[PDB]
């Protein structure tokens, strides 16, 4: 169990670590997060009490260092840093710790929820969609934008999700323009699963990483590569059956984790009802279909 | 964008563009089996491609061959409009190829889009106006080549015969579509209209008869009668 402590809390804030959030006051004694579990990648984030726009935050694995936060008061916002002097970092967490000014990772021992929603997400590949090499972890915030919607401003600010586009040479090939057009599995798994990604656990992660940036951030872009990569398995009439089977466990999770009042801009209408009800898997992914009609019927 | 009343002078500027109407790629008749359940039998059927500034048409006839053994024709039939106006437009020299193709139906946005993807510079557009080109097939020379046809063949006519020697093509595309509506809205007295005065005869080279200006003006006033009974036929007022 790791600790990302905090040098001090000098603007009121709510603070999110994974899906769970608090609020902490302007110079409330604050002084971090601990019994982190060990094994999964974390996000730690952050919206101002009086900026209710830009939700930014970190991506990091305790494993890779030893990192902690600290109020920026020129840049105006909680910034992550790694601390390392090991002796340092071990003699400020205990400190905090005897003095218990530090949240607990609020954890239920019967709750897989995070597993479920990073099972395929590692550090290592988050680093190549957030490029910004001298630090262990990432920062993703709201404005964002994908290397995509850059092609349709500044690059190294950029979140490089693979390029996925249905209407390119990549996706069609010559001769074949209708057959690729209306049946992605070439696409799905020539180009991308062999290709690019190289197996179903980098697509799954990319994919995850997508969504959870959607959702923790509303960053615009991280959803339309979370829909656009749904949507090439579901129109993909062949796919491996362990990808489908995984697939619905992913989405299921997703959509359970959801907040209630995000829907309305969170999904794409078309996507999700294409998917269920059109698509070549429209009867492979059973529990995500259960789930999204008895939790968001007016969508489809 | 979609192509509209507003910017309708855009079809006859210098930009070379073409309209494809697919409605008379797939065409059926329906009828009944021994066992009295329902059949289609398909007869050849065209792509109907026009420079509505030039006049040149482009008609590639579809014969029923192309349908032997496949499924879902309605869809193959975008897509085989769509493969056909692509080699088309491969098999122009590159001064002679569109800037624009403007799609008659939606459906043929995709279908095109995909097929052109080696043209990133020619615009896919649709259009708001309801053009009739489906009447193609009222027009007797033309109706006559699709149904002859033995294999696939793309035969190549000026819709507006001699026209441009004495009108604009703003002209010649609106006296175009006026026949063509009429032809759509009531064949047979269109087609009265138009030939009822043996002494105007249609030229060899030609699709529609020899009229005089003067003619013209008679005759496109028949077309305008005939439209507007039939509307208030059509709909008791």
């Amino acid at each position: 169990m790791n600790t990302v402590p905090f040098t001090s809390a000098p603007i009121e804030v709510t603070i999110g670590i994974d899906q769970y959030s608090f609020n902490v006051k302007e110079n409330q004694p604050f002084h971090g997060i601990k019994d982190i579990p060990i094994g999964h990648v974390h996000v730690i984030h952050f919206q101002h009490a009086d900026n209710s726009s830009m939700r930014y935050g970190y991506w990091f694995d305790c494993r890779m260092g030893n990192f902690y936060i600290q109020y920026d008061p020129k840049d105006g916002l909680y910034k992550m840093m790694e601390e390392r002097d090991g002796a340092k970092f071990e003699n400020i967490v205990h400190n905090f710790k005897e003095r218990q000014m530090m949240v607990s990772y609020p954890k239920i021992d019967e709750d897989d929820t995070w597993y479920n929603l990073t099972e395929f997400v590692q550090m290592d590949k988050i680093r190549k969609i957030v490029r910004k090499d001298e630090n262990q972890f990432s920062y993703v915030d709201s404005s964002m934008t994908t290397v995509q919607e850059n092609e349709l401003s500044d690059p190294a600010h950029s979140l490089n999700y693979t390029v996925i586009n249905f209407k390119s040479r990549e996706a069609i090939r010559p001769g074949h323009e209708m057959e690729d057009f209306l049946d992605k599995s070439y696409y799905l798994n020539t180009v991308m699963l062999q290709g690019i990604f190289k197996n179903s656990s980098n697509y799954f992660g990319e994919l995850q990483f997508a969504f959870l940036n959607a959702m923790f951030f509303g960053n615009y872009g991280s959803s339309l590569q979370w829909h656009a990569m749904i949507e090439l398995i579901c129109s993909s009439a062949t796919v491996p059956k362990h990808m489908l089977d995984k697939l619905d466990e992913i989405l299921y999770y997703q959509i359970k984790t959801l907040p209630e009042q995000y829907s309305d801009i969170l999904l794409n209408e078309r996507v999700w009802n294409i998917c269920l009800y059109s698509s070549f898997q429209k009867n492979s992914l059973h529990n995500t279909e259960k789930i999204m009609e008895n939790k968001y019927p007016e969508l489809l | 964008g979609a192509m509209n009343s507003s910017n309708y002078a855009e079809l006859f500027n210098n930009d070379i563009k073409l309209f494809v109407d697919d409605t008379n790629v797939y065409r059926v008749t329906v009828h009944k089996t021994f066992e009295g359940n329902v059949a289609t039998k398909a007869i050849n059927g065209c792509i109907f491609t026009l420079n509505p500034k030039t006049g040149h048409l482009f008609l590639k006839i579809i014969h029923t061959s192309v349908w032997a053994g496949q499924k879902r024709l309605s869809q193959l039939a975008k897509w085989k409009t769509a493969e056909e106006v692509s080699a088309l437009v491969r098999s122009l020299p590159k001064e002679e190829q569109p800037k624009q193709i403007i799609v008659t139906r939606k459906a043929m946005l995709d279908p095109l889009e995909v097929h052109m993807l080696d043209f990133p510079n020619i615009a896919i557009r649709p259009t708001e106006l309801r053009l009739p080109f489906s009447a193609a097939m009222s027009i007797d020379k033309l109706s006559d080549v699709v149904m002859k046809a033995t294999e696939p063949q793309m035969v190549l006519f000026n819709i507006y015969d001699d026209w441009l020697d004495r009108i604009s093509s703003y002209t010649a595309f609106s006296r175009l579509t006026l026949l063509l509506r009429a032809l759509k809205t009531n064949e047979e007295s269109a087609k009265m209209i138009l030939l009822s005065d043996p002494t105007i005869t249609i030229k060899s080279y030609h699709l529609w008869p020899s009229f005089t200006d003067e003619q013209w003006i008679t005759i496109e006033s028949q077309m305008r009668d005939l439209i507007l009974t039939e509307y208030g036929r059509k709909y008791n007022v």
